[PDB]
């Protein structure tokens, strides 16, 4: 009647409402991220929207360091990208201790999306409105992308992007890569490869950006960490040749 | 915390229709085309490897799994659901069966025991069907080859060739009208080959095709040698680099 | 191994008289051959003209006084104020005594 | 169609949770309440409403106290503040017994908003009719955070929350262009007692009366304390006398 | 753990399941017990939806609880089962416990009890079943009859009937007991038992069944040629005229 | 729907009141409390003249100085006594002495409100409040004669004459003119009777009322048929007169 | 007509809790009592109701420590297991750490008792409204406590049918009761000449009059039949 | 020890059992049956630990009767044996074992043949034609052994039994105070009215 | 809360009937149809598979006819997982029995176990039902060869002939007209052949849409054979009665 629009079982049409109002709400804070891969690094921009004066810009953020190897950030509104935040690091740290190893990447990727698939099955349970991307250097992988959704999928990437405009920036880095013809930014350095990644997102979303409306994590082999607004600086002075 | 839905969410309506189960059949009858075929001296099972975005990355895209050395499985429907049934599936084939006889479970038992995770889930309180159909393909030794069909009710069937999703009712017409009971494992992969060209609506290469057989002993796979009583596994699954290589057929 | 229990010394006396009655108790508090204190008194009024005490063990014999305090307080409570009787008082202690059947207070009682 | 906006876990099919907004009304009828990130402290305070003459002074405190180091104030549901705070008090207290040092006040924040936003996840329990400005100090330096009844939560240079926050908000927003070297502890409880009496104007009506407090590394040894006595009087005269 | 209210007050002061289960009851096969001066009869009723039914291995509509004292009942089948279990399981503990057997009116506040219970308890729904419980206490000679409804309330009857067309039994029971010279033989209370029910049930000595309880444990149940010369004879005394 | 405990907006508990509505629907049970001791009576009303008018039972014995009366739905009345007669007994066991008439209604009504679906602090398991109500008749040695109208709302209330079921008011305000401070108890039987025979669709005999009284001297008694039948012929004499 | 009050779980799109509303109203419909302080004293005064002039008055006094008391405006069960708590937390303060409660405290654990009931599926919230005296480390102490969760200290107040009458009296009166110390007969008449500000129409007989006093030379006594004949 | 024997002839099974209750240096019964009925044509005699024998008996009795009530049908002697045995096996590893010997006789109404099982506290069980528990076996085995013929009347039986308690009363320290004769046939269950 | 979305499984109608139950049976009345025949020396099991491709697998195929014992089957009508569900329930309460006893469950006490749990899901734990009929065969000593039947209601009775699922009006009322109590076990293999080749909602009775069990006393007095049919079998079979 109307209750199949209300909790997690079937339409008649064989759709999980929930699931997609949840989707929907993925967008909710207009910020668009993406990723993109190295020879040996991993990087990830995202917008920076500051909006209150009387916030401390140091707090806000989308982007978190799940292991000293795994950087994830969040599409959604933040106190779901904080509950997905703190089950991640959670979990990564807990594989450490009955594996002897390092949580990868993608299986972090595979298990938070199995968290998300109970949701989209048991009534109680909401979805959580977000959308994860994971980055790393992986020991046996190489630079990886693993992206979750309220769905329960889970993908990797050559490449991605999340957010409203996510159409323009996927079509922008699709025509990159047909081009150049391989599946990562040919470079040594990931300086030059965040600013790849920022020049393509200038020209995705016809904006410019100052150095406080953006937001990177870098992934190198056994490290990740996200970028001061003075090194962000630095690439976006050096952007503009 | 606090699940207080105890009550079944799958109940019988006035006509005797049990309507999650109709909604959750219908979500496969939507799902991407896979089909299985068996020969005389193999299986094979194939599915389509519907990229979303060409960023997205084809490996990263399984659709077939092994689930036993000599059991694959593959899917028409609700991807997630699927990759969840298949962990368990695997759970259960030594939770219940390795664990107690020290061999792998012949391949209707696994798949009876994924037909009893699959009721419970139309009438255990709480939950909803799932929303796949799964064909899975085996070898044991006392019945040979089989390839199975179970469906979100928690029903399976045994078939000679089948397909789920969307081009199911072609594929199957087409199935029908080219399997014998003599083919030998080549053949039955060359026609899965062809069914699933028609379904499949654009590019059809070894990179947006997934294949699986299960058939010989590959001793080549196992990993170590010492042990003559121990062949290797009965699953295999196809290179793109060989899907395209016959595809010139 | 632990041992839980210990001994305080201590006699305690109780007359009944016809129209009255007395209980009374040495002040001394000892362990072993140790005087631990000269007054730490063991004979306790616990209201309804109820006096009582609990020698033997003393960390039981406080626990033990304590809780029938406390249940005199809570039968008026739940009976609008009713004086305890004495022979109430005697069948409560009892229950309280017996409640630790297995694991007993280690004192000798007298009201 | 309709009635997402019934039980408190559904989706609406714009993305949003109904009754977490209906929560959010319960906290805009409610009591003004600010925080003021000095430059080595807080500063917190609020607008007790003077229902009638029989209500005793100074008394019905409202700015609680988490661990030693922490001070909370909400604006809302009073009795859903306390609930959180008591939940924040066992949060502190376990944290002091694993790992030895009183909380960091991020580390807080985060453990207050991971419970709030649980309570936005199931339909069995209401979401939290209040909104939370809390704060203190640690080994990093001084923290003012905010927390809605969505579990969101981000840290503030300044912050206010009921009734008046718009008067409050520009108001605090004044000071953050005048003072980018921050303010004295001394100076930000002052400038706090202005604000509750400016914010008043949307609460005219009734009658009122200030409560400060103040956690502050010079002037309280990093301790949440309440400012009481002739400091008191002094930034309530300070307040008097920018009006009129 | 499902503990859903499900028979609760509406508001004029009724309890709906419970009532609902008295239409249960009224739908059953037919039920009659009469007291005789020195025994007790159980008439039930042959459901006559269908036949090719095995007679011999389909279950009776009288139950023995122990070997001094009855069960019939009227309603859901299945229901009746289950309260039958548990009365027979009080009998042996009743036994275990106190060395006597159970009087027939403990056992009937017993059963009558269960499915007060019922009644009151989330989760469950009360029972589809009415019941008739007869015998003799131990060591005594005065005959026994109680009968037991849905809400658990219980009583004594000189005659009584349940189930379809009760009511009619009832009327002529009540016209046709002289509770001052009661049946004073097992013929005279045999006979009195089939001349209720019969003006019901049609002709039919397949359609009905008979078991008599006397002192001490003597209790028979009687084969259709007993009934129907039963039958037979009342045909023939009403033929009278 | 709604909860089995919400509030209406009048703030009444639906169920609760629900439930007082199912008690008007039954048979009626009078107390009168003189000071030579409290008498109880009901109205057995039978379904049907082939039931056994001996196997109803409305008056229970509880102790031996405390005596129940009860209406509405009787199934539910069952559970109620047997916790009464345990609570009486236990306290005997602790103390040594009899249970005060007050505490034993109190525990009674302590059972009631206890109902719900999962109310978050130990165990409300009970689907529905109790549809019956009792007098609960007896005597102490701090309060004499006692009576008492315990409800499902868990609520109390020590009447000097109380009616309940079907014409309580009817009843009650004959009561309220009959009852004064000096009644003999002989007196408030056959004012019991009077009052039952008004309120009864059945004409009043033995067979269809029953009479007890809890007395200091000897507890609780139920009166026997012939017993009482020899009241209801001393009242039709008492009536036969200006 | 509006589908925000089947449970307590529900906010309104307004932001409010009906059921915790209509709780409210139980209480106002229930008999008025009064509370009012001095520094040396706190007193109760109770109007209980009956139903028949054969039935009993209500008692709406309860005694929760030495030190402390109550009384209830409302459904009578709830003050039953509010007041029980209160003995309970009471009593734990006196067992563990040889310390009286304080008036403060108890309020406190009354809120958070209250409010645990109006943020869970399947409760109901309290139809109780108390008044609590007491005389602790701090003087004499009179608390407000709402179903809400919601506790005010006050010098004076009133709840209950009709309330309004004696809380305006109060509210004139206050320089005059709060500065009546060690005389407490006349913090007595002082509270009954309040609550008599609330009836309408009926005069304060022995057996619906129940007044409650505690202070620094007194503990928690109630009053009742011949005991408060001294005040009519 | 209390004497526990058994012995089943032609068609008939014979139990026999000590009326002595001893606790510690005073006999306090010499009066007692040691047996229980299970259904009327089975019977268990039972000897061993104070409190666990009678309660594990009547345990018994009770299941026995309910399984009867409940289907009208006399569970036969083997089935009654394999019940009472796995209860044993149940208890061995349990908190607290009852440590009861039991003995079963039963006339299979259905083969026509008289049944003895012989089962420990500890689950062991087995069918024999003659069997005892405790001391009992020590004395009385080497005549049994002997006299004991498949063929044997019931009154064969008596005299052989009779034999074996005399020879228990002359060479035992202990004073059992006798026997109590039970038989089971197709008629069912008596108390052979004297013995000894 | 979650009160809404309950369908409540387990309530009365009005006119005192278990709607789940009720629409059971009717989901039970679309499934393919299934016949139990006793004779004077067996007992024989007919179902109608309700779905056949020309690709489906004869041999390797059960959906309908089930072992319990060595000496109990079951012909199913309806949800089949439900059934399993069932089957392995019975399957193990025989062993438990047989454990216990040392003797094989009476076909009885086996039905009315499962005809308990059954019964179970329509009185508490807010589940639905099972969507299954079973029609029973089986011997035991007590009573010998025996027939039940057992619905979602968890009611059971005792049969000489009887069908489930679908047209059983039609299939009744045929058995009614050709039944005899003399009858042999190649007279009811017929008879029930028969019966389904005039209920049947489909043209004409072919071997690969059937499955076939008979139990009976074979050569040795004393055991009893379960022969659950072969392909080739039910074929010949059907080309020795009038059809094929």
């Amino acid at each position: 009647a109307g209750y199949d629009r209300h909790i997690t079982i079937f339409s008649p049409e064989g759709r999980l409402y929930q699931v997609e109002y949840a989707f929907k709400a993925t967008n909710q804070t207009n910020i668009n991220s993406l990723a993109v891969r190295g020879k040996d690094c991993t990087v990830v921009i995202s917008q920076k929207k500051v909006p209150d004066k009387l916030l401390d810009p140091t707090t806000v953020s989308y982007i978190f360091c799940i292991s000293r190897t795994i950087g994830m950030v969040v599409n959604g509104p933040i106190p779901d990208a904080r509950n997905a935040a703190l089950r991640a690091k959670a979990e990564a740290a807990e594989f450490r201790y009955k594996y002897g190893y390092d949580m990868p990447c993608d299986v972090l990727a595979k298990r938070m999306a199995n968290l998300s698939q109970i949701y989209t099955q048991r009534a109680y349970m909401r979805p959580l409105g977000v959308i994860l991307t994971f980055v790393s250097v992986d020991e046996e992988l190489g630079p990886s992308i693993y992206k979750t959704d309220p769905a329960g999928y889970y993908v990797g990437y050559k490449a991605t992007a999340t957010g409203p405009k996510q159409q323009e920036i996927t079509t922008n880095l699709e025509n990159h890569f047909k081009k150049s013809k391989i599946d990562h930014i040919n470079e040594e350095s990931w300086e030059k490869v965040v600013e790849f990644a920022i020049t393509h997102m200038i020209d995705a979303l016809g904006t410019e950006f100052s150095k406080n409306d953006l937001e990177v994590g870098v992934a190198t082999k056994d490290k990740f960490f996200t970028l001061s607004a003075e090194n962000i600086e630095e690439r976006l002075v050096a952007i503009a040749e | 915390m606090t699940d207080r839905y105890s009550f079944s969410l799958t109940t019988f309506s006035p006509s005797g229709k049990l309507g999650q189960i109709d909604y959750a059949l219908t979500a496969v009858k939507q799902g991407v085309t896979s089909l299985g075929i068996k020969a005389t001296n193999g299986v094979v099972i194939a599915t389509e490897k519907k990229s979303s975005s060409p960023l997205a990355m084809s490996e990263t895209l399984s659709k077939v799994s092994l689930l036993t050395p000599d059991i694959g499985a593959v899917y028409s429907g609700m991807g997630p659901d699927y990759r969840v049934l298949v962990d368990k599936s695997r759970k259960v084939a030594h939770t219940s069966y390795k664990r107690i006889y020290g061999e792998y479970p012949p391949t209707k038992l696994l798949v009876s025991e994924v037909a009893k995770i699959m009721q419970e889930a139309t009438q255990s309180g709480g939950v909803r069907p799932f929303g796949v159909s799964l064909l899975i393909a085996g070898h044991d030794e006392f019945n040979g080859f089989s390839l199975y069909q179970v469906d979100p009710s928690g029903s399976y069937f045994p078939w000679k060739a089948t397909a789920i999703g969307k081009g199911s009712v072609a594929a199957k017409t087409f199935l029908e009208k080219r399997w014998n009971d003599e083919l030998e494992l080549e053949d039955a992969i060359h026609i899965a080959l062809l069914t699933l060209k028609e379904s499949v609506e654009g590019e059809f290469n070894g990179d947006t095709i997934e294949l699986a057989i299960i058939g010989d002993e590959n001793p080549d796979l196992l990993g170590y040698t010492g042990i003559p009583t121990d062949k290797g596994p009965r699953f295999r699954k196809l290179t793109s680099q060989e899907i395209n290589d016959r595809l010139e057929a | 191994q632990f041992n839980p229990y210990g001994d305080n010394g201590g006699t305690i006396l109780g007359i009944a008289g016809e129209d009255f009655a007395v209980l009374a108790g040495d002040t001394r508090n000892i362990t072993d051959y140790s005087i631990n204190s000269r007054y730490e008194p063991k004979v306790f009024d616990c209201g309804d003209n109820i006096v009582m005490s609990a020698n033997g063990f003393a960390a039981d014999g406080d626990a033990l006084v304590k809780r029938f305090k406390n249940s005199v307080k809570w039968y008026h409570f739940d009976h609008n104020d009713k004086k305890l009787s004495i022979n109430s008082a005697a069948r409560n202690i009892q229950h309280l005594l017996y409640g630790k059947r297995f694991f007993p207070y280690y004192v000798h009682t007298i009201i | 169609g309709t009635g997402y906006d019934l039980s408190n876990s559904v989706f609406s099919p714009d993305g949003r949770n109904f009754q977490v907004e209906y929560a959010v009304k319960a906290v805009e009828n409610g009591t003004t309440s600010i925080g003021i990130k000095c430059n080595d402290g807080v500063v917190f305070a609020v607008e007790k409403l003077i229902t009638s003459k029989l209500l005793v002074p100074q008394k019905n405190v409202k700015i609680q106290v988490v661990d030693r180091h922490i001070g909370c104030v909400y604006s809302g549901l009073i009795p859903d503040g306390r609930h959180l705070v008591n939940r924040g008090r066992e949060e502190a207290a376990s944290f002091k017994k694993l790992y030895k040092t009183p909380i960091p006040i991020p580390a807080f924040a985060d453990r207050l908003g991971q419970y709030v936003q649980a309570h936005t996840l199931y339909n069995s329990v209401r979401p939290f009719g209040v909104s939370t400005i809390f704060g203190g100090v640690d080994k990093n330096g001084a923290h003012l955070y905010m927390l809605e009844p969505s579990g969101s939560y981000w840290g503030y240079k300044g912050a206010a929350t009921g009734k008046g926050r718009q008067s409050a908000k520009a108001e605090l927003e004044k000071l953050v262009d005048h003072h980018p070297e921050g303010l004295s502890a001394r100076e930000a409880v002052k400038q706090a007692a202005k604000i509750i009496y400016l914010a008043h104007e949307d609460n005219k009506e009734k009658d009122f009366e200030l409560e400060i407090s103040w956690c502050s590394l010079s002037e309280t040894n990093g301790l949440h304390k309440f400012v009481k006595g002739d400091l008191l009087q002094e930034a309530i005269d300070f307040a008097q006398k920018e009006i009129n | 753990g499902y503990d859903r209210a499900l028979s609760i007050f509406s508001p004029d002061g009724h309890i709906f399941q419970v009532e609902y289960a008295l239409e249960a009851v009224k739908r059953g096969t037919c039920a009659v017990g009469v007291k005789g001066k020195n025994c007790v009869v159980l008439g039930c009723e042959r459901r006559s939806t269908l036949k090719l039914q095995d007679t011999r291995i389909t279950p009776s509509k009288v139950s023995k609880i122990d070997s001094h004292v009855v069960l019939s009942f009227s309603g859901l089948n299945a229901d009746s089962r289950i309260l039958i279990e548990k009365a027979r399981v009080e009998a042996q503990s009743h036994r275990l416990t106190l060395e006597d057997p159970v009087t027939v009116e403990y056992l009937t506040r017993y059963v009558a009890g269960v499915q007060q219970r019922y009644t009151q308890s989330g989760g469950v729904r009360p029972f589809g079943v009415s019941t008739l419980i007869a015998g003799f206490d131990p060591r005594d000679d005065e005959p026994k009859l109680y009968q037991t409804e849905p809400s658990g309330i219980y009583s004594s009857w000189s005659a009584q009937t349940i189930g379809r067309n009760s009511k009619t039994v009832r009327e002529f029971l009540e016209k046709n007991y002289d509770r001052k010279e009661p049946p004073a033989t097992v013929e005279e209370c045999v006979k009195l038992t089939v001349r209720s029910l019969l003006e019901v049930v049609q002709t039919g000595a397949k359609n009905i069944e008979i078991t008599v309880v006397k002192p001490d444990s003597d209790i028979v149940a009687l084969s259709s040629e007993e009934i129907n010369q039963y039958v037979t004879q009342i045909e023939q005394e009403k033929q009278e005229q | 729907d709604r909860g089995v405990s919400t509030f209406s907006p009048e703030g009444r508990l639906f169920q609760v009141e629900y439930s007082l509505e199912a008690i008007k629907l039954g048979s009626t049970a009078i107390g009168i409390a003189t000071k030579e001791g409290v008498v109880l009576g009901v109205e057995k009303r039978a379904t049907s003249p082939l039931l056994e008018s001996d196997s109803i039972e409305k008056i229970v014995e509880i102790d031996r100085h405390i005596g129940c009366a009860m209406s509405g739905l009787t199934a539910d009345a069952r559970s109620m006594i047997e916790h009464a007669r345990t609570a009486a007994v236990t306290h005997n066991l602790y103390y040594d002495e009899d249970i005060n008439v007050e505490s034993l209604t109190q525990s009674v009504c302590d059972l009631a409100l206890r109902f719900g679906e999962g109310a978050s602090g130990e165990e409300r398991l009970m689907s529905r409040p109790f549809g019956v109500a009792l007098l609960i008749a007896g005597h102490d040695a701090d309060d004499g004669y006692q009576l008492f109208h315990a409800e499902p709302s868990g609520t109390f209330y020590r009447y000097n004459a109380k009616a309940i079921g079907s014409g309580s008011e009817g009843a009650q305000a004959e009561l309220l003119n009959e009852w004064h401070s000096s009644l003999t108890l002989k007196e408030a039987e056959l004012l019991v009777l009077k009052i039952l025979k008004q309120v009864m669709e059945e004409k009043l005999d033995e067979n269809n009322a029953q009479l007890s009284c809890i007395t200091k001297q000897d507890g609780f008694k139920i009166y026997d048929n012939e017993k009482t039948a020899e009241l209801i012929k001393e009242l039709k004499e008492k009536e036969a007169a200006e | 007509r509006n589908n925000y009050d089947g449970d307590t779980v529900t906010f309104s799109p307004t932001g409010r809790l009906f059921q915790v509303e209509y709780a409210l109203e139980a209480i106002k419909q229930g008999s008025v009592t009064v509370g009012l302080r001095s520094n040396t004293h706190a007193v109760l005064v109770a109007l209980k109701r009956n139903a028949d002039e054969l039935s009993s008055y209500q008692k709406k006094i309860i005694k929760c420590d030495e030190h402390m008391g109550l009384s209830l405006a409302g459904l009578a069960p709830d003050a039953r297991v509010l007041s029980n708590y209160l003995r309970q937390q009471c009593n734990y303060s006196s067992l563990v750490f040889n310390r009286k409660l304080a008036v403060e405290r108890a309020g406190h654990l009354l809120c958070d008792k209250a409010q645990k009931n109006t943020q869970s599926y399947g409760g109901r919230p309290y139809g109780v409204g108390l008044l609590i005296i007491g005389y602790d480390k701090s003087g004499a102490h009179l608390l407000e406590f709402q179903p809400s969760g919601n506790v005010t200290e006050l010098y004076g107040t009133a709840i209950g049918a009709r309330s309004q009458g004696a809380k305006t009296y109060l509210e004139r009166t206050l320089d005059t009761f709060i500065k009546i110390d060690g005389n407490p007969d006349e913090l007595i008449k002082a509270g009954v000449e309040a609550i008599s500000q609330s009836l309408r129409d009926e005069s304060l007989t022995v057996d619906n009059l129940s007044i409650a006093i505690v202070g620094k030379d007194t503990p928690f006594t109630i009053y009742d039949g011949e005991a408060v004949a001294k005040y009519i | 020890m209390d004497i526990i024997l058994g012995i089943r002839v032609q068609d008939s099974v014979i139990l026999a059992s000590s009326k002595a209750v001893t606790r510690g240096i005073s006999v306090l019964k010499d009066s007692d049956d040691k047996t229980r009925q299970l259904s009327p044509h089975t019977l268990m005699s039972f000897a061993g630990e104070a409190g666990d024998t009678v309660q594990f008996a009547e345990y018994i009795q009770a299941n026995i009767q309910l399984y009867s009530i409940r289907e009208d049908y006399e569970l036969s002697p083997q089935a009654v044996s394999s019940f009472v045995r796995q209860e044993l096996a149940k208890s061995i590893r349990s908190r607290r074992p009852y440590q009861v010997n039991v003995l079963i006789g039963g006339y299979d109404k259905k083969k026509n043949k008289p049944e003895l099982y012989q089962i420990d506290y500890l689950g062991t069980k087995v069918e024999l034609p003659y069997g005892a528990h405790g001391y009992s076996g020590f004395y009385t085995f080497s005549l049994l052994d002997h006299h004991y013929r498949p063929d044997m009347t019931t009154e064969e039986g008596l005299d052989l039994l009779k034999l074996c308690v005399q020879e228990l009363e002359k060479r035992m320290p202990m004073d059992f105070k006798g026997v109590i004769v039970k038989i089971v046939d197709k008629d069912g269950i008596r108390q052979v009215d004297d013995f000894q | 809360g979650s009160r809404r979305y309950d369908s409540r499984t387990t309530i009365f109608s009005p006119e005192g009937r278990l709607y789940q139950v009720e629409y059971a049976l009717e989901s039970i009345s679309h499934a393919g149809t299934a016949i139990g025949i006793m004779a004077s020396d067996g007992i024989v099991l007919a179902a109608e598979r309700k779905v056949t491709s020309t690709l489906l697998e004869q041999d390797t195929s059960t959906e309908k006819l089930y072992k319990l014992n060595d000496k109990i089957a079951v012909a199913v009508a309806g949800l089949t997982a439900d059934a399993e569900i069932l089957i392995n329930t019975a399957r193990i309460h025989a062993q438990n029995y047989l454990k216990t006893y040392n003797e094989d469950i009476p076909v009885e006490i086996l039905v009315r176990r499962l005809s308990d749990i059954k019964q179970g899901y329509t009185q508490h734990g807010g589940l639905r039902p099972f969507g299954v009929s079973f029609i029973y065969a089986g011997y035991d000593d007590r009573y010998g060869y025996q027939l039940y039947t057992s619905n979602p209601s968890g009611n059971y009775t005792g049969w000489k002939a009887i069908s489930v699922g679908a047209n059983t009006s039609a299939a009744q009322t045929l058995l009614q007209m050709d039944y005899k109590d003399d009858m042999k076990v190649d007279d009811a293999i017929e008879l029930a052949l028969k019966t389904l080749s005039k209920t049947t909602d489909s043209s004409a009775l072919t071997y690969d849409r059937l499955e076939f069990a008979t139990i009976r006393k074979g050569a040795n007095d004393g055991e009893v054979y379960q022969k659950i049919f072969k392909p080739q079998e039910i074929k010949d079979i059907l080309v020795k009665t009038g059809i094929t």
